[PDB]
RNA sequence: CAGAAGAAGCACCGGCUAACUCCGUGCCAGCAGCCGCGGUAAUACGGAGGGUGCAAGCGUUAAUCGGAAUUACUGGGCGUAA
């Protein structure tokens, strides 16, 4: 199972407001949170932009916890949200109504609102692959990498053997060994190392969303 | 171009009241004048001759609220002007409109006077002047603006001025809130505490 | 010429373009110049909070 | 004297040895094998810099295609001796590092773990944080506490760059008078010891610290 | 007319030279105009607190004269220091 992740393609400013009566007690939480794309590998970044008097200080940590939990849950296919920056630019509250849970729900609502306007996209893990094989089978190796949607960055010759460096999706990478043995006639070896998370092809991504949906 | 930090700290460093407060309450109640500012202020280090000269020059600057560049230019003018350089230097600082307003009692402190001068509440010879550095000549009349007369601060300042000793070279009238710079202040009129020679020496250094 | 690289740590490599200023380094014979930190390829010292202007460090 | 190698280097040595050996298992072409033998031999030599007779003996066993996993273990154990253990700070010093956290408690760390520890990290459940102590490029001990997610998910760990059970770790910036603070974090292995063993490059951990 | 509202930084604190402690490091990392400082109680390195000096600037580098009576006209020397 390939560990796909989600990120927001477009930055958006959204307001999440929750107002409801629970157990005979009104609960009102409002949070206005800006979600922006983050640099690859930067990870989740949260900034508190509340000067004060717009959100109760006690509820602010709860809001952050809600966002964190929602990212873990995922907004599209349920893949963990990554490379997103969250900033609580504005908020509103009622002393009696406001509660930690209410604000946490409001944060979740904000992230749902963000998901609508942030253009979230699934990210697939990309593995850098170094393959050593005889030059005779090198053309076959090139074809296999192309078939797996991998791109060969460069080719390096070491003696008789030829070294190929390419970046291939992990999903595509599975079963490479068997193919390599067939292509090289068991005369080639390869090593793959994870490099980065890259956006899934839209057609594939759509299918993945459908699969996770059902 | 102005010092916006704590006033009493400056007084504590000098170890003397620099008249940076109105004087409604004693400086001692407000601060520990004896002790120098900071962690190591309580200990008294031996002061070098350079240090003694510096601290004298710093005192005068802090009293009149003049930065070094402008104070240097005053010294050069005092040296250029005929007579005692040190006495000339003190006369120039006294000649400043800022000082005159405070001495006339329109302002409680020289900083208060500065705000009055700055905010166009002061007229010299019936013309509005907003320069603190403006030099008031003999026979000039400094009058508060008619609009500014209504301000409460001016009235309170005049009462505090009554407690202070009245400058001989300045004639002032309450209610009218106008004053005349009759003559340039003599060295005798100014406080003997200030050592002009140290400042002259420091600049000769 | 030989130029001393001031501060703790540097990113200088061969072929790096740097700006040098006057300043001998006693104890290093023949070093009559200092490289200006924070100028051209040379970068400011990381996590420096005092004399930042001397080591090309922006206000934290 | 015996060569001294960093823990991350030893992990790389282990990885290359396993990689080198796997070639013997799979690759049927002696020519291809030979190329990798030389590459790995160089890599091991490079890490050691100087190879003693004991390393040479191990290298000879490594070069042979008849190398066995039991032999590998023995070779690794010898290489482990060359490795230098992480220096634990004095308990007083630790508290000085974590001035903000009074009466910070440290669990007992295994000597082997210390030997293979590029960094030392311990998680407190009550804290809900992971406390990490490490020596930087300057070799000053650096201690940091950041919130660790209770939820664990399978994903590539930032520190080691290996897919494992990871929990999001967030480091909070110093709170201003307003009460505004910025938290920056990335998913990392929940177990520091496991991550340490996985980690082969000290720089990767440093990069994660830079991100914080 | 409205409202303190919209407006403070830079260098330095061993001696020379105005301004001192703590912590970290332990001839390392570094500093440095000069004399020097750093090998486990560093006012000298790095950070912090406090302080000093200047201030929309402050430092650094380069450059000239000064201090330099150290080319001596003003205004020096030559027994042993040239
Ligand atoms: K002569
Ligand atoms: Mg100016
Ligand atoms: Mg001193
Ligand atoms: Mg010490
Ligand atoms: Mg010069
Ligand atoms: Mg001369
Ligand atoms: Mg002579
Ligand atoms: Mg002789
Ligand atoms: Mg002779």
């Amino acid at each position: 199972m390939v560990s796909y992740r989600e990120t927001f393609k477009s930055s958006a400013q959204v307001q999440g407001k929750f107002s409801r009566q629970s157990g005979g007690r009104g609960q009102y939480g409002d949070v206005h949170i800006e979600f922006t794309p983050n640099e690859t590998g930067a990870g989740f970044e949260f900034e508190n932009a509340i000067v004060g008097g717009v959100v109760p200080r006690e509820y602010i940590p709860s809001v952050e916890a809600g966002l964190k939990d929602a990212m873990e849950n995922g907004v599209l296919a349920g893949y963990p949200l990554i490379d997103v920056k969250a900033k609580l630019y504005d908020g509103s509250y009622h002393d009696v109504d406001s509660s930690e849970m209410a604000f946490k729900i409001a944060a979740s609502l904000a992230l749902k609102e963000a998901a609508k306007k942030c253009d979230p996209v699934i990210l697939e893990p990309m593995m850098k692959v170094t393959i050593e094989m005889p030059e005779e089978y090198m053309g076959d190796i090139m074809g296999d990498v192309t078939s797996r949607r991998g791109r060969v960055d460069g080719m390096e010759p070491r003696g008789n053997a030829q070294v190929v460096n390419a970046y291939v999706p992990l999903s595509e990478m599975f079963g490479y060994a068997t193919s390599l043995r067939s292509n090289t006639q068991g005369r080639g070896t390869y090593t793959m190392y994870f490099d980065h998370y890259a956006e899934v092809p839209k057609s594939i991504a759509e299918d993945i969303i459908k699969k996770n949906k059902g | 171009a102005r010092y916006l930090g704590p006033k009493l700290k400056l007084s504590r460093r000098e170890g003397t009241d620099l008249f940076l407060k109105s004087g409604v309450r004693a400086i001692d109640t407000k601060c520990k004048i004896e002790q120098a500012p900071g962690q190591h202020g309580a200990r008294k280090p031996r002061l070098s001759d350079y240090g003694v000269q510096l601290r004298e020059k710093q005192k005068v600057r802090r009293i009149y609220g003049v930065l070094e560049r402008q104070f240097r230019n005053y010294y050069k003018e005092a040296a250029r002007l005929k007579g005692n350089t040190g006495e000339n230097l003190l006369a120039l600082l006294e000649g400043r409109l800022d000082n005159v307003v405070y001495r006339m009692g329109f302002g409680a402190t020289r900083a208060e006077a500065r705000q009055l001068v700055s905010h166009k509440a002061i007229m010299v010879n019936g013309r509005v002047v907003n320069i603190a550095s403006y030099q008031v000549s003999p026979n000039d009349v400094v009058s508060i603006r008619e609009k500014a007369k209504k301000q409460s601060r001016v009235k309170a300042a005049l009462e505090l001025a009554e407690q202070r000793e009245k400058p001989t070279w300045l004639e002032v009238d309450a209610g009218k809130m106008e004053g005349t710079f009759k003559r340039k202040p003599e060295r005798s009129d100014l406080s003997a505490d200030i050592n002009e020679h140290l400042i002259v020496e420091l600049y000769s250094k | 010429v030989t130029s001393y690289i001031g501060g703790e740590g540097h990113n200088l490599q061969e072929h790096s373009v740097i700006l040098i200023r006057g300043g001998r380094v006693k104890d290093l014979p023949g070093v009559r110049y200092h490289t200006v930190r924070g100028a051209l390829d040379c970068s400011g010292v990381k996590d420096r909070k005092q004399a930042r202007s001397k080591y090309g460090v922006k206000r934290p | 004297m015996k060569t001294m190698i960093y823990p991350h280097q030893y992990n790389y040595i282990r990885s290359v040895i396993l990689r080198l050996k796997n070639v013997y298992k799979t690759v049927n072409d002696k020519e291809t094998v030979k190329v990798i033998q030389s590459e790995t031999y160089n890599d091991i030599n490079e890490i050691f810099g100087h190879i003693d007779d004991d390393i040479e003996e191990s290298l000879k066993v490594l070069m042979n295609i008849r190398l066995s996993n039991k032999e590998i273990e023995a070779i690794l154990n010898k290489f482990l001796e060359y490795v230098v253990p992480f220096e634990l700070p004095s308990p007083q010093k630790l508290q000085k590092v974590f001035k903000k956290v009074k009466k910070i408690k440290i669990p007992q760390f295994e000597e082997y773990d210390l030997k293979v520890s590029s960094f030392v990290g311990w998680n407190e459940l009550a804290s809900n944080r992971k406390y990490i102590i490490y020596y930087d490029e300057k070799k000053q001990l650096k201690g940091l506490y950041g919130e660790i997610s209770n939820q664990v998910v399978k994903g590539f760990c930032t520190i080691c760059n290996k897919e494992s059970n990871v929990s999001l770790f967030m480091k909070k910036s110093k709170t201003n008078s307003d009460g505004q603070y910025v938290k920056k974090g990335d998913y990392i292995c929940r177990d520091s010891i496991h991550c340490n063993k996985q980690l082969t490059d000290i720089n990767q951990f440093y990069n994660f610290i830079d991100k914080l």
